């Protein structure tokens, strides 16, 4: 049992069996170790996506079924060369045949043979949703340098043909100075002239500034409405992962034992699964709850679960990285007894369904979410002093600029 | 080995007079592995079709490298002869039916394996056992997007022609009922003390003594930030507010479920897209549109869609994604649909389908396929969205500029008048 | 509509701008000492508030640039103030609306999702009949 | 804007109670109706020292006011 | 009221906010200016 794929719950109690839709899976329960009692069993009926699969493949072939769970063990670790669950349990033929959940890698094709797959998954990340937007230098966003060196030098040429026609107290460092606090909303305090022709010079600039102004506040806010979220983390090869301990208190990421995940990165990297070796977690359900409260911030596992469970949760406030991006993408299958006759049936049969489309239509049906991959981007807000550090940096910059410009003046006024 | 270049997974050029070809550095200058291909010249039937040799590279030569080596074999590739990827056809009326193309070279002595972008399906499983898939894809549409409108001109585009005259005569009527309430109970003052208010800008120290006049006064500068205000918001409104594209939404479209007399795509002949089509019921309908209309190659579709004469293309959804983000005039929309990757084909009857299938899980597994996709697929070009918020270029720096010069010279015409007024007085 | 002066900004934006405005007075007073002291707080808030108050602008040239600059810093301010504020002002979740009848929130009910009809009427019947 | 029209009233009442401790109630209103849209009419200066602290919050009201009706108004007209 | 985007007008929540810093302002405003008269006065 395992939760997206097939499903198992109680039988209706008044009827003595359950609903329609449905096929009866067999459970055996446990005893006292002192004297186990005579083998008891329970009858429980199970319904999802393989076991409708399943009943269609069982009637387009035309051969009887009866199905039971496993009673101990996960989809199968490796102890002493020898198997466990599942795939334990179709070794010693006592079973012959499994379906469910099961990733295809060489181990287990190496002891028994599957069928061609017919959904694609792999592994792959998810990260809770900061709130806010990555937006460093936003200010620098609308115009460009082009336009910024433009103006200069055409208020530089306008102050020169003023202080031309003046010619024809207005000192030169007031006129530019009168020009730089008026194009700027008009905020500086400054001393106007008598000349009437350079009244209309100043009316014009005023007119191009206030022009200016206008188009720079909308073109930064639409540019704004127009954001795009982007995740902290961009793959599995970034720093973040490789070199956990030298940025921050190291991040609480985790993996579920006893599963391909941790058999795929043992080989591959070692240092993470030594990292792994403390901060593991009980299950699915667990890491789900435990991401919202802050006690984790990154978690793996296989991604056909977790594209489905990103948007069965309440609300969007869960995302995957990137455009989900699989790693060592490969997909579920139907394991069979080796050296069977029916290998090639089952697998010729289960190829037909795609030519009719029957099946895009069932797991449209039955993995359908809310959520969307699509760049929600609500909002940004509060803006945090991380989102416009550079205006105080450019402010700090000037200030050295000064300091430095008055040291060298009055050097030069000393001698 | 027998195999077909579409886009990416095989590369074909000619070589040099030595007999082969010159390598080409990798971004970081690493070699590129090559092999001598004997394949048929040029495309069109007719021709002096007389074999060349030639040298190929790509995606998928590499992987044939590895496996070649991991397994101990030698091997000497040739292309094929009719560029088609094959499926069944009843010829001569007879009662046998016999394959062309890949599935006949395959299935009758000429060829041992096919190592090229094979597609899975009911029909070539039923002659050919395959193996594990290596890169799953799916089958998307391609069609073609329009430029949106520009940033147009710094006046033009919030306001029409139109008004900029009424407010001009405006500011004039209210400056000469100014200087009319003035004289009957300082008219060049009242000029400034107008026009500098509209302008936000300080001139001067007009300040009229009239009750009336200051009432006046205090209404119109609301009314000169309001018409500021409303510029600034027609601006913004403007500036980011897109227009609707048709963005057909797939295989539901109401545009692809009947055929129309404005609206013509087509597919390549004889492959797995034409067996999908054709073998469902329901699908006749367009198909029957389809069938009039097909071509030869999809080296060739794809430059018939830049000049305007498809306005679809249903093809695999990797070749047609690689080639949408390298020419960013043809942008790929839709969902996928007949999810199936692809395979190595293999006669019923060999080792070489178990050593290659363990041998490619294995290769699969650690990550040296991605290293391919990075290295062959994944180097992206000009991909900038639809909305695209776009930075305000020149269009908008130019107007001001020359209307600075402008007013310069008017500026010192005006100066000319002044030593004229001057003298005149 | 939130609070007017805390929607766009966190206290630390605040706190940050008026010691900025107190350290460039300090430095508007030095360099006015090497090369008039009451004013300078003046002429910095006035620039800050856009303000018809005003007595001088200070003489110096390294003096003028810092000014021209500190007048840069305020409409960048101001912009983005706006800028954000309606980003805020007109966007809002669509959560919580169901399409119809090809809802996977029905198609697979759970125990939070409570939904129910009139006994004996054409919904039953409709519902009933129908065997999917 | 009867609120407005009242806290004007009320400012500059405020104000008179200051120069009781060339300002009159015909330029007290007139820079206080200015500072409202952005200062642009020329107005006389207020003397009194801490008439300047009287009127910086209000030059503050007027730049936040200001602001906020110029952003909302985007909205509208975009919706 | 209809629609599903709902612009809508602001409200007395905002103009509150700031009626009461500008009310604090005008009510500090005469214990501002007995400080000063006594520090001008002392001085
Ligand atoms: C992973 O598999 C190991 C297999 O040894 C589990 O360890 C045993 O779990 C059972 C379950 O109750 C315990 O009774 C044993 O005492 C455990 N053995 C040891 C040596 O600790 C382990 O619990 C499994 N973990 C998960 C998350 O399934
Ligand atoms: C493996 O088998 C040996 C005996 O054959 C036993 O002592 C050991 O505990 C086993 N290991 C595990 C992990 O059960
Ligand atoms: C250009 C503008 C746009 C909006 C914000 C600013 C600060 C700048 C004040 C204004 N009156 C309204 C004019």
């Amino acid at each position: 049992e395992e939760a997206p794929f097939v499903i198992v719950e109680s039988v209706d109690p008044l009827s003595g069996t359950c609903m329609r839709n449905t096929v009866p899976c067999q459970k055996r329960i446990i005893s006292e170790n002192k004297t186990d009692e005579e083998p008891g069993y329970i009858k429980k009926c199970c319904k999802g996506f393989c076991i409708d699969i399943l009943k269609k493949i069982s009637k387009s072939v035309k051969f009887t079924y009866d199905l039971y769970l496993v009673t101990n063990g996960k989809h199968g670790k490796k102890i002493n060369g020898t198997w466990n669950g599942m795939i334990g349990e179709v070794v010693m033929k006592r079973a012959y045949m499994a379906v469910g959940s099961l990733t295809i890698n060489e181990e287990r094709s190496e002891v028994v043979d599957f069928s061609v797959p017919f959904i694609e998954t792999g592994i792959s990340v998810m990260v809770s949703r900061s709130n806010g937007t990555v937006s460093p230098s936003a200010f620098l966003e609308p115009f460009s340098a082009d336009v910024w060196v433009m103006m200069f030098v055409m208020l530089l040429i306008v102050s020169a043909v003023a202080v031309f026609v003046f010619e024809y107290s207005f000192t030169i460092g007031k006129a530019i100075w009168l020009l730089w606090g008026l194009v700027f909303n008009n905020s500086v305090p400054v001393q106007n002239p008598k000349g009437t022709t350079s009244k209309i010079m100043v009316s014009v600039w005023a007119f191009f500034a206030v022009i200016f102004l206008a188009s720079y506040t909308a073109n930064l806010a639409a540019f704004m409405i127009q954001e795009e979220y982007v995740d902290q983390v961009s793959g599995l090869s970034d720093k973040k992962f490789q070199r956990p301990n030298d940025f921050s208190p190291p991040f609480r990421f985790g993996t579920v034992p006893n599963g391909s995940t941790e058999r795929n990165i043992r080989n591959n990297y070692a240092e993470m699964h030594a990292y792994m070796g403390k901060f593991n977690q009980r299950g699915v359900d667990d890491a789900l709850l435990s991401l919202k409260t802050g006690k984790l911030d990154a978690f793996i596992y296989d991604a056909a679960v977790l594209n489905y469970m990103a948007g069965r949760d309440e609300g969007c406030k869960l995302v995957t990285i990137g455009s989900g991006k699989v790693f060592a993408s490969t997909g579920y299958g139907i394991a069979i007894q080796k050296d069977s006759g029916w290998k090639r049936q089952v697998d010729l049969a289960i190829l037909q369904l795609f030519g009719d489309g029957e099946m895009e239509e069932l797991e449209a049906l039955w993995l359908t979410g809310i959520c969307h991959n699509e760049k929600n981007e609500v909002m940004s807000s509060q803006l945090d002093i991380d989102n416009m550090a550079g205006v105080f940096y450019m402010l700090g910059a000037a200030m050295a600029l000064s300091l430095i410009t008055f040291i060298c003046e009055h050097l030069f006024y000393w001698q | 080995i027998v195999t077909i270049h579409q886009e990416p997974f095989v590369y074909v050029k000619p070589t040099m007079s030595d007999g082969t070809c010159k390598e080409e550095f990798t971004v970081n200058g690493d070699p590129v592995k090559k092999v001598i291909c004997t394949g048929p010249n040029d495309t069109s039937p007719g021709s002096p079709r007389h074999t060349v040799p030639q040298c190929c590279y790509g995606f998928c030569i590499d992987l044939l490298i590895k496996l070649a080596r991991t397994m101990q074999f030698t091997y000497e590739v040739h292309l094929v002869a009719d560029g088609k990827f094959g499926t069944q056809e009843r010829v001569q009326n007879s009662n046998k039916k016999e394959w062309n193309g890949m599935m006949g070279e395959l299935l009758s002595g000429q060829a041992d394996m096919i190592v090229a972008p094979l597609t899975i399906n009911n029909e070539r499983a039923q002659y050919i056992e395959f193996s594990k898939p290596f890169k799953y894809q799916g089958l998307t549409i391609l069609v073609k997007k329009e430029i949106p409108r520009s940033t147009l001109d710094s006046f033009m585009q919030p306001f029409q022609s139109t008004l900029w005259l009424l407010v001009g005569l405006s500011v004039h009527v209210v400056a000469v009922m100014l200087y009319l309430l003035d004289r009957f109970s300082t008219l060049s003052s009242a000029m400034w003390f107008s026009w500098g208010v509209l302008l936000n800008s300080g001139i001067g120290e007009g300040a009229p003594r009239s009750f009336s006049a200051r009432i006046l006064g205090m209404v119109w500068a609301g009314f000169a930030m309001i018409i500021v205000a409303s510029y600034t918001a027609n601006l913004a409104a403007f500036l980011v507010l897109d227009r609707p594209e048709e963005r057909i939404t797939g295989i539901n479209d109401p545009r692809l479920r009947n055929p129309s007399d404005k609206f013509i795509y087509a597919t390549v002949k004889q492959s797995s897209v034409d067996i999908y089509f054709r073998r469902q019921v329901e699908l006749s309908t367009m198909y029957r549109h389809m069938e009039k209309h097909n071509y030869e190659s999809a080296a060739e579709a794809i430059q018939a869609v830049r000049d305007n004469k498809l306005h679809a293309f249903i093809w695999d959804s990797a070749v047609l994604e690689f080639e949408a983000s390298q020419k960013c005039d043809l942008v790929t929309t839709g969902e996928l649909f007949f999810r199936s990757g692809f395979g190595i084909g293999m006669r019923k009857d060999s080792p070489w389908k178990q050593q290659v299938s363990l041998s490619i899980l294995k290769s699969h597994e650690n990550g040296f396929m991605e290293d391919l996709d990075k290295t062959w697929v994944r180097y992206q070009e000009c991909d900038s969205r639809s909305n695209a918020p776009a930075t305000l270029t020149f269009e908008n720096m130019a107007g001001v500029f020359m209307l600075v010069a402008g007013g310069i010279v008017a500026g010192i015409f005006l100066i000319f008048i002044e030593i004229a007024y001057k003298r005149h007085k």
